[PDB]
RNA sequence: CCAUGAUAAGGAUUAUAAAUUGAAAGUGUUAAUAUCAUAAUCAAAAUUUAUUAUUUAUAUUAAAUAUGUAUGUGUAGAUAAAAUAAGAA
């Protein structure tokens, strides 16, 4: 509620509530992301 | 020392929650981890031992460094066979195998029932406990322009809290992948919850005679005068001081008067400067690094240019600034920076 | 009808290239086509802009001395300035030059990447301090005026963006734009190694340690801006060798190698 | 600007920006700031090396470049204003009305541990906490814990 | 070494003197009957 | 606030009569700055020590058109008497000349030649009931 | 959408019926709480007891973020006392010689 | 064209505004940095060659 | 002294006891609050409009 | 950091800070393995030596251990060459009983 | 405490007296501390982390 | 994933091993120092690097390269969920009305109809494609398969 | 993987599993002058004082920054003419001239 | 006592040793150390409150030195006193600004990046369509607002607006 | 000055303005490409046989 | 500068046991009504405002600049606060 949107990391109400983790579950890695394995960029420098 | 007591290196995790539990439960992940990965290394470590204690050569190069020492304890150069040295080498190995197999056995003690891992007897890597960050935030509930009193009858108490377990690990050893393992447990961290890592590792450090001498305080004391603010700043090189490793060998000189001028043995000046058989007048010599009269760079005495009889310029006197600067091998402009006077008066110095 | 806050503007960017580029229809933000940047101002307005938006010290101020009316009004009361050559007569005149506003490279890190007192912060990446072109920063010409309007202004026109840009720099910053716009590998395969204005501190340094005063050397080393030619860290591994000092002679080339561009490696 | 087409609904959310370019130019300033202050004001001699005649020029050769430097940021940190990054609500540091760990005002304060926005403890209003050490001497000494912390638990070199 | 530790999945290195998740954790929550004896 | 005298009228509040940390008042009015002292004279809010060197403001640091008033920090120099130059100092309503040059001014910063607050008070500057509560004081004649 | 999320995964309970037992429900001049059970307070504190939670070791227990109330680090499981101290331990404790006090003076 | 080309952001609405929904994810604590491991195509051929 | 005397000589807890030496009395001065002129349990003063 | 300041415009200003906030280096070294026959078969480190060391370094020494923090640098690399040199000018001047 | 050798001094003073009538002077304007002054005041307590208040630098 | 990849990151460990022993690490085959360059190039950076690596536009110009190959299915930023997983029912009770206690994104593979249950291979014999009803759902789910 | 159950019936990992641990520890890369090898010694001479974009930078304490110290001054004086730094008064001087300066 | 403060040079002595003010002085010189000159030697004040255990407030440490005039101009002070580079003050000036996000990221980069597109802010997406949906029924409440006027008083030379009723 | 092709009109003549950057489905603004150069079959108004090319 | 929302203060009868003497009815700053205007601290500044516990007679201005005024028989009218580690029936 306001023209400034509330940023989900800082808020609890957010995190804690129904769609995220709550306090009081047990706090584990969700699953597990492997992004830079599966597929990989070559590298290019904005700089030559 | 035996047992808990001792190792070579310390790794402190120390980590961070915004609630208790989290921290106490994270704790208990990381630490089963660590028992697993632990074992396994020093494990890995433990058979390594357990080869060399059955058998194996010497370094050369490990006999070489018990044999280096000018005199031993008892008085003279002594010799190390080979058979001592690896006496040395296996006692150490054996205090090694005593203690991979102290952690390897405090690692399979939790079991289930019988976890306990705050106390350090019954468990490797141990938890310790750590008072947590507690900040208290005081502050006005109103909203009121208009009086003091009100808003000060509304003040409200909230705290923000930080909750943190320490993770200790002793290790007999140092292991890169232990240590690797280690700081990687960051990218699996539960969520919210951060982490430091202390080391405490065991180095050897190296202290030169050479580069650092003990000798005789100065023939001339130094004052609190020297110790003045931004003293540090004007008064004062960074240590260590610049010893000069090159010395030029004088005319009349000798290998035993070049010696005795240095501060040498003359066995000593001659093992440094091998590849020369005979020194002559105007020759550059190399200063072994132990000797005693080694100079420092620019001495205290200034060198001065004297006008005189000149170069074949004059034959009677010197004059043109780029003239001086050719004698003295230096910019002319750091010669004008030195002398102020001659700089001022005119640059044909008249 | 109409009430504009500036009455003329102009193109930031020149015929031969609009004329034709012009055919190309080009995608405006969608919910605000038309843009008028602070490259568009005329100069006149420009200036105007550029004066105000610094606090007291700023031109634009009336009282920073800089101002250019002759009168100016506090509550219905006329005041007429007093001029500056008429202010020396009681208040002496210690005035050093823009030298006095540039301090050297040697202290850019005391100050957390600057070399510049000036008002406003400059920054040596080219697009903070953009006007039309990229920025560049002069260490000989920085004025009060600041006619080319590098400077990062906290409270002109288009400022924002500006201003979250460099909030965001990364931790060296200052420190990498002013190494990398200047000191880079010439277009024939040469290196930037060879320039008149740093020539004979590296002579000095050659001088020094072929002499033996390693430390002597390596405190002068500390104060070069430039690339130091080859010849430098022969002469400086040279003085290592004698007294066996192998982790200085490993520093040094290391130092010159693959961060200075392989000067080292001989 | 002139108020066309604003993207914040509080204009003065940017003076908040505005400070934070402050605090930058302070870091900028600093050092040498309280350099030429302490070289300026010197009685003692300087050093062996400077001293006298040297020295007294020296000095004022120094505070004149000092005065030199245009916009050379020497305000007192405690003289800078404090502004919200939310509505831009301001108050006054020491005071109850500025709440310095989140930096916003009271008013925010209130407003964001209300409806659930910053995650903080309700702790009795009257006291002094859950901490120890506030419990102990109240603000002053935990001030003091905070120093032996940062500082006084090394031995420098 | 190895990113797996064998003591995981070797039999050979299998603990005897584990249990299983289900058992002690409901051995736990028991609360065994408070009057033992008459008189108390 | 009630009555606004400039824009910050419209953007604090008072908060009735409130307490401040000590030597912190978000606005610093300097009513004492001119509060005669003889035996004090020379260490009352100037300088803590007479080897302290002039202010910045007794200089002309850059290149300057000219100024309109100077500051009030700014410490009088015989010059400022002898010179026979425009001083002036920003003050309530509008400025303060030193128009008659004195040197038992000198030394002294003209914080501490201006009186801040003066005995003289404009009824045209003051409402109807303000006017009404300068009466009560006895300050005002009615 | 981002917000794709926040839509609910269960049809959520519909209000069919009447107040509750015993509902706070106000007539002319009533001072009511929504939040006071009616029933369990109106029940004497001589048969039920000071508790307004389980007796159990407090770690259990975590002090609520915007609730006033604790709630149970591991949702509603409960272990007893018997579950902290070793087995037939006198006054669960660590060990029985000693209080805490006990304890440490001795181990001085 | 791209199919996981997708709209991100609901139509513009007074719900944007008086709403406590967020207006982007939270940041996920486990994915990891994305940088830049891997070769072209070009390489690898002149590598092979 | 009296709990010290009772882990000593266990029988001497019950004069101790009913004496009321090892009772515990809860009293604690009021917590510091701003809103308090003495910070403690004065509060300010109050005019009629 | 692993959280919040991990990946965006702000990772790198926030490391760097963290990475400064923590330059100390501790060098410590047991005042016991310093007494040890040096290569020249005179003692390292004898008792008047060791007066000397611990006069000269006042509260640096405590529970018989010599320790000294080195904050001088940003970097955790050149506060070891930097405390690894004070210890070993230190040793030097103690080494003159 | 050592002084520096050649300079006239005085001992901490044993009569109450002494200390009573001599120059020292009372703390006056706000007070300082060099390390301090950058958590501002005791009320407004600058922490830059929120590290433990007994964390222990390994 | 690929699991073993890891051993990869044991590389420039031994590497440095190679340094402190004095074996020169340009006598390996050049087919291995190809495969060691990109084990490296996988995990090895440095502390400069380090302080650079998380600058939005970097993170983006790797989005943008998935997306110029058309795999955005593991990106964070650029992924939209969907598909919700309904609970379980209890022949305990129909009447207890079951409600969300936490919500994860995990892969579909935990949970998905047994492959006795579903029609026979549906990627080859169906076209399915999830989309978005245009036209005003009062209830019900806003995504359809079609 | 084989957990069907996984979040839906409740059941959540108390210990991360191994696999997991795996994927994660092998995404992200390793930082190099994080495995510590120094065999040659300490370097006394040339490395605090190294080119200055990669540079030792003292911080905190003035002390600390000797080196930038005597390159302040050094500048300062180069730029700074006696002729304008003359005219910089000390209050002493200035109060000569009241008629009551001592007392 | 009002005494001079006095050195015995060791060869003076009848047995050589070390003068305590001679190590003093190695210890200056090796952790380089200001010797304050004018220090009074009647000053010893050890701070009673944090370095005695008899008080609550006991740290150990003397917490502040007990110095009535000391203040944050003396040369002194500046010369043991920490900077303000990289405290926390650093840390507010970065990370304390009026749109958090924009401590991450360019906006503009990010919603070209995620939408195709840059976006409004939500509170200027409210002026906007409120304009739009007030424009539908009354017109000319209205005035012509721009940055630069030129474009509309003098138009390109088609542009016929069309005329309204 | 300004007229209904220039001002913010939610609707112009009855119908949905198409003017208004806030009267598109937010997808619209997602990036594409030119396909019309390119073979019949493969470009986007043929999506329903993309699945099935040869 | 017209342009809705939302959190203060304000003791009056659920009591003693293993237990809190602070309340929802709303106090500037916050989200759909627009159609006069750049007013915002980065120092050193101008009292009229209900809503504020100041140091009262041995010793009295040193560091950011820091308050010159009212001795008058503890003396009108009128007002303030407290039953909580204190001691009141
Ligand atoms: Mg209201
Ligand atoms: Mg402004």
């Amino acid at each position: 509620v306001g023209y400034t949107p509330v940023n989900p990391d800082t808020s609890p109400m957010v995190a804690y509530s129904q769609y995220h983790w709550h306090y009081n579950l047990p706090q584990g890695m969700e699953r597990p992301h492997s992004v830079n394995r599966t597929f990989a960029a070559p590298f290019q420098s904005n700089h030559s | 020392e035996d047992g808990i007591r001792g190792s070579e290196v310390t790794y402190k995790i120390v980590l961070e929650g915004f609630w208790d539990h989290h921290v106490m439960k994270l704790a208990e992940d990381v630490c089963m981890f660590l028992k697993d990965v632990g074992r396994q290394i020093v494990e890995e470590k433990l058979v390594a031992v357990r080869r060399l204690l059955q058998g194996g050569a010497v370094d050369p190069e490990l006999l070489a460094a018990f044999n280096c020492a000018r005199a031993g304890p008892f008085g003279g150069l002594d010799e190390y066979d080979k058979e001592e040295v690896a006496n040395f080498l296996r006692s150490d190995l054996r205090r090694l195998e005593e203690q991979c197999l102290s952690v390897i056995n405090r690692c399979n003690v939790p079991v289930p029932g019988a976890t306990n891992i705050y106390d350090p007897h019954t468990s490797w890597p141990h938890v310790e406990k750590l008072e947590p960050w507690v900040r208290m935030a005081e502050f006005w509930t109103s909203s009121s322009d208009t009086s003091f009193t009100e808003l000060e009858m509304s003040t409200a108490h909230y705290e923000f809290r930080k909750f943190f377990r320490v993770i200790i690990c002793k290790l007999p050893f140092q292991s890169t992948e232990f240590e690797k393992r280690m700081y990687d447990i960051r990218h699996w961290l539960h969520r919210q919850t951060s982490c430091e890592f202390h080391t405490i590792y065991r180095r050897n450090v190296i202290h030169d005679s050479a580069v650092f001498p003990t000798e005789h305080d100065p023939a001339t004391p130094t004052t609190h005068e020297h110790h003045r603010m931004f003293s540090f700043a004007l008064d004062w090189q960074s240590a260590p001081v610049n010893r000069l490793s090159t010395d030029t060998v004088h005319e009349g000189e000798s290998w035993d008067a070049v010696a005795q001028r240095l501060g040498c043995s003359v066995g000593e000046l001659k093992d440094a400067n091998a590849e020369r058989e005979t020194i002559e007048a105007g020759v550059v010599i190399n200063v072994p690094v132990t000797a005693t009269r080694r100079l420092t760079s620019f001495g205290a005495t200034p060198l001065v240019l004297p006008l005189k009889t000149t170069s074949a310029k004059d034959g009677e006197r010197i004059r043109t600034w780029e003239e001086a600067a050719a004698i003295l091998d230096c910019t002319v402009e750091e010669l004008q920076q030195c002398n102020g006077h001659a700089a001022l008066t005119y640059q044909k110095k008249e | 009808s109409v009430s504009g806050v500036f009455s003329k503007g102009r193109g930031i960017g020149h015929e031969a290239t609009t004329s034709i580029l012009r055919y190309i229809p080009r995608a405006r933000v969608p919910w605000q086509p038309s843009r008028f940047g602070r490259e568009n101002l005329t100069a006149a307005d420009m200036a105007r802009l550029w004066s105000r938006g610094r606090y007291r010290d700023g031109p634009g101020n009336y009282n920073s001395g800089y101002c250019t009316e002759r009168t100016h009004v506090l509550e219905e009361n006329t005041v007429s300035i007093i001029p500056r050559r008429e202010l020396e007569k009681y208040m002496p005149d210690i005035t050093i030059g823009p030298k006095a506003l540039v301090t050297p490279v040697s202290l850019m890190n005391a100050r957390n990447g600057h070399r510049v007192t000036h008002d406003l912060l400059h920054s040596y990446d080219p697009h903070i301090g953009r006007l039309g072109k990229p920025a560049v920063v002069d260490h000989d010409n920085i004025t009060v005026e600041d006619p080319n309007r590098v400077g990062l202004n906290a409270a002109t026109l288009d400022c924002r963006g500006r201003i979250y840009r460099w909030l965001r720099r990364g931790p060296f910053f200052q420190v990498d734009n002013y190494f990398r716009r200047s000191v880079k590998l010439n277009r024939d395969g040469t290196l930037p190694t060879d320039f008149v204005h740093e020539a004979p501190l590296m002579r000095k340094i050659i001088r020094l340690a072929h002499r033996g005063h390693l430390k002597a050397a390596c405190e002068e080393y500390r104060r070069v801006t430039t690339v130091p030619p080859v010849e430098v860290y022969r002469a400086l591994t040279a003085c290592c060798v004698p007294g066996a000092k192998l982790a200085d002679a490993v520093s040094i080339f290391e130092d010159g190698d693959s961060k200075l561009f392989y000067v080292s490696r001989d | 600007m002139r108020h066309i087409g604003q993207d914040v609904p509080k204009r003065h959310t940017h003076f908040v920006l505005e400070s934070r370019l402050m605090y930058e130019k302070s870091f900028r300033d600093c050092w040498l700031h309280s350099v030429c202050r302490a070289i300026s004001q010197l009685d003692e001699p300087l050093s062996k090396t400077v001293v006298g005649t040297h020295q007294k020029m020296l000095q004022r050769k120094v505070t004149c470049f000092q005065y030199n430097q245009y916009g050379l940021f020497k305000t007192p940190y405690y003289r800078l204003a404090n502004v919200d990054r939310y509505h831009a609500v301001q108050g006054v540091a020491g005071t109850r009305e500025w709440v310095p760990y989140v930096n916003v005002s009271y008013w925010t304060m209130n407003k964001m541990v209300r409806g659930g926005n910053l995650l903080v403890h309700r702790v009795h209003y009257t006291g002094w906490g859950t901490d120890s050490h506030l419990k102990k001497g109240g603000w002053e000494h935990r001030w003091n814990k905070v120093l032996q912390r940062n500082v006084l638990q090394y031995s420098r070199i | 070494s190895a990113n797996i530790p064998r003591s995981v999945w070797d039999p050979a290195q299998h603990n005897p003197n584990w249990s299983d998740s289900y058992g002690h954790d409901i051995t736990n929550r028991r609360a065994w009957p408070a009057r033992k004896w008459t008189v108390g | 606030l009630k009555i606004a005298k400039s824009a910050f009228g419209f953007y604090l509040a008072r908060r009735g009569q409130r307490k401040y940390p000590f030597l912190r008042r978000p606005h610093i009015k300097n009513t004492h700055s001119m509060n005669p002292s003889a035996p004090y004279f020379w260490s009352f809010m100037t300088a803590k020590s007479q080897m302290a060197f002039l202010p910045e403001e007794n200089y002309i640091t850059g290149d300057w058109t000219g100024k309109f008033f100077v500051s009030k920090r700014q410490v009088y120099t015989l010059q400022h008497a002898t010179s026979g130059a425009k001083v002036r100092v920003k003050s309530f309503p509008s400025i303060f000349e030193f128009n008659s040059p004195s040197r038992w001014n000198i030394g002294k910063e003209m914080n501490t030649l201006t009186k801040p607050r003066m005995d003289l008070i404009d009824e045209q500057m003051l409402t109807k009931k303000q006017r009404l509560d300068y009466v009560r004081a006895g300050l005002l004649p009615k | 959408y981002y917000w794709s999320r926040y839509r609910m995964p269960t049809q959520m309970p519909k209000f069919d019926g009447p107040a509750p037992v015993a509902a706070p429900q106000s007539m002319n001049s009533t001072k009511t709480n929504e939040f006071i059970d009616p029933i369990d307070d109106k029940f004497p504190m001589s048969i039920r007891g000071p508790l307004v939670r389980p007796d159990v070791p407090e770690d259990q227990y975590v002090d609520s973020w915007y609730i006033c109330t604790s709630m149970t680090h591991h949702m509603g499981d409960y272990r007893p006392w018997s579950a902290s101290a070793p087995p037939n331990a006198f006054r669960f404790r660590p060990f029985n010689e000693f209080d805490a006090k006990g304890r440490e003076y001795v181990q001085y | 064209m791209l199919s996981q080309n997708v709209a991100k952001t609901t139509v513009p609405s007074y719900y944007m505004i008086r709403t406590n929904l967020p207006h982007r994810k939270p940041q996920n604590q486990w994915e990891g940095v994305y940088y830049y491991s891997g070769i072209t195509k070009r390489q690898r051929h002149l590598i092979l060659l | 002294v009296a709990n010290a005397l009772v882990k000593l000589i266990p029988l001497t807890r019950i004069p101790l006891k009913k004496s009321g030496l090892l009772s515990v009395d809860r009293r604690r001065e009021r917590g510091q609050f701003p809103g308090y002129l003495d910070g403690k349990k004065v509060k300010r003063r109050f005019a009629k409009r | 950091d692993n959280l919040q300041y991990k990946r965006y415009d702000w990772q790198g200003w926030y490391q760097r800070m963290l990475d400064v906030h923590n330059r100390n280096v501790s060098l410590r070294c047991r005042i016991c393995d310093l007494q040890r026959l040096d290569g020249n078969g005179v003692q390292f480190v004898d008792m008047q030596t060791e007066r000397r060391l611990r006069i000269l370094a006042q509260h640096r020494v405590g529970m018989g251990v010599l320790k000294l923090d080195a904050d001088k640098y940003e970097d955790q690399a050149d506060n070891v060459t930097f405390g690894t040199t004070k210890l070993s000018e230190l040793l030097a001047d103690a080494r003159k009983a | 405490m050592q002084q520096i050798p050649g300079k006239v001094d005085q001992t901490p003073f044993e009569e109450d007296q002494t200390w009573l009538l001599h120059s020292i002077p009372v703390q006056q304007l706000e007070m300082h501390h060099h390390e301090k002054d950058l958590q501002d005041l005791p009320f407004i307590n600058h922490e830059q982390f929120p590290r433990s208040l007994e964390w222990n630098a390994p | 994933a690929n699991i073993n990849v890891v051993e990869k990151k044991k590389v420039p460990l031994v590497l440095a091993q190679m340094d402190e022993l004095g074996v020169p690490r340009t006598h390996l085959s050049r087919v291995l120092m190809d495969e060691v360059e990109d084990s490296l190039r996988k995990f090895q950076t440095y502390r400069s690097r380090f302080y650079e690596w998380g600058r939005a536009v970097k993170q983006f110009d790797f989005i943008e390269f998935r997306r110029r190959n058309g795999w955005l299915y593991d990106l964070h930023l650029m992924k939209c969920t969907t598909k919700q997983v309904g609970p379980l029912r209890d022949f305990n009770d129909p009447d207890a009305v079951q409600g969300a206690v936490a919500t994860a994104e995990i892969p579909a593979f935990f949970n998905e109809r047994p492959a006795w249950e579903r029609p026979p291979l549906e990627e080859t014999l169906y076209v399915t494609t999830n989309k978005e009803r245009y036209d005003d759902v009062r209830g019900g789910d806003i995504y359809y398969d079609d | 993987s084989h957990r069907r159950d996984y979040i839906r019936m409740g059941y959540i990992p108390r210990y991360t599993p191994w696999e997991w641990i795996a994927i994660q520890e092998a995404d992200q890369p390793l930082i190099a002058e994080q495995i510590r090898q120094d065999n040659i010694g300490t370097s006394y001479f040339f490395s605090l004082n190294r080119y200055w974009r990669y540079k030792a930078s003292p911080h905190g304490y003035i002390r600390h920054f000797e080196n930038e110290v005597r390159d302040l001054l050094q500048y300062v004086d180069g730029v700074t003419p006696w002729k304008q730094a003359q005219k910089i008064r000390t209050y002493w001087e200035v109060r000569s001239h009241h008629p009551m300066p001592q007392f | 006592g009002v005494h001079r403060v006095g050195y015995t040079h060791p060869s003076t002595l009848p047995v050589p040793c070390a003068q305590r003010w001679d190590l003093r002085l190695a210890r200056a010189r090796i952790f380089q150390e200001y010797i304050e000159e004018k220090a009074p030697g009647a000053w010893q004040l050890e701070d009673e409150r944090s370095m005695s255990p008899e008080f609550k407030t006991f740290t150990g440490y003397p917490m502040r030195d007990m110095r009535p005039g000391y203040g944050q101009n003396l040369p002194d002070y500046i010369m043991k006193k920490r900077l303000p580079n990289n405290t926390h003050y650093e840390l507010f000036a970065r990370r304390d600004i009026p749109n958090e996000d924009n401590a991450m990221y360019g906006k503009y980069l990010y919603d070209m990046t995620v939408h195709g597109t840059s976006l409004p802010s939500t509170y200027r997406m409210h002026k906007d369509i409120n304009k739009a949906q007030r424009n539908d029924r009354k017109l000319s409440g209205n005035r012509f607002k721009v940055l630069c006027s030129s474009g509309a008083k003098n138009p390109p030379s088609g542009w016929e607006p069309i005329p309204d009723a | 000055q300004a007229d209904r092709r220039t001002r913010h009109h939610m609707m112009v003549d009855g119908q949905i303005n198409p003017r208004e950057w806030f009267n598109w489905h937010p997808k619209e603004y997602q990036p594409w490409y030119f396909d019309r150069h390119k073979f019949l079959y493969e470009q986007r108004q043929y999506a329903q046989f993309h699945h099935l090319l040869c």
